[PDB]
């Protein structure tokens, strides 16, 4: 997660905060949790999916 | 329908059956055996730091 952290700000691509984001937020399912938008893109989609 | 004691049609479950809403399952926490594993981690917890 470190490393993702500092990578992400660097690329191109807009999407990139929410990608920052969602890694935590993998790491952090059942510990502690968020409301999402749909059955589809839950807490414990892969990151990269966003 | 060769059921004797139970109406036909009918398979009783000894767990609650919620039928899956997506057909690209992901991991869930919010699950009947879950909080069995939950609640008896928790109890052991409390018992270790009595």
């Amino acid at each position: 997660f470190f490393i993702l952290a500092l990578a992400l700000p660097l690329t191109t691509d807009p999407c990139a905060p929410v990608k920052a984001f969602m890694t935590l937020a993998n790491m952090m399912v059942g510990f502690e949790t968020i409301p999402m938008d749909n059955q589809i893109y839950t807490q414990s989609r892969r990151a990269s999916a966003f | 329908s060769a059921n004797l004691f139970t109406p036909p049609e009918v398979l009783l479950l000894p767990i609650d059956h919620q039928p899956a809403n997506v057909t690209t399952p992901t991991l869930d926490f919010t699950n009947e055996l879950t909080n069995w594993r939950a609640r008896v981690c928790e109890l052991m917890k409390n018992l270790v730091d009595n």
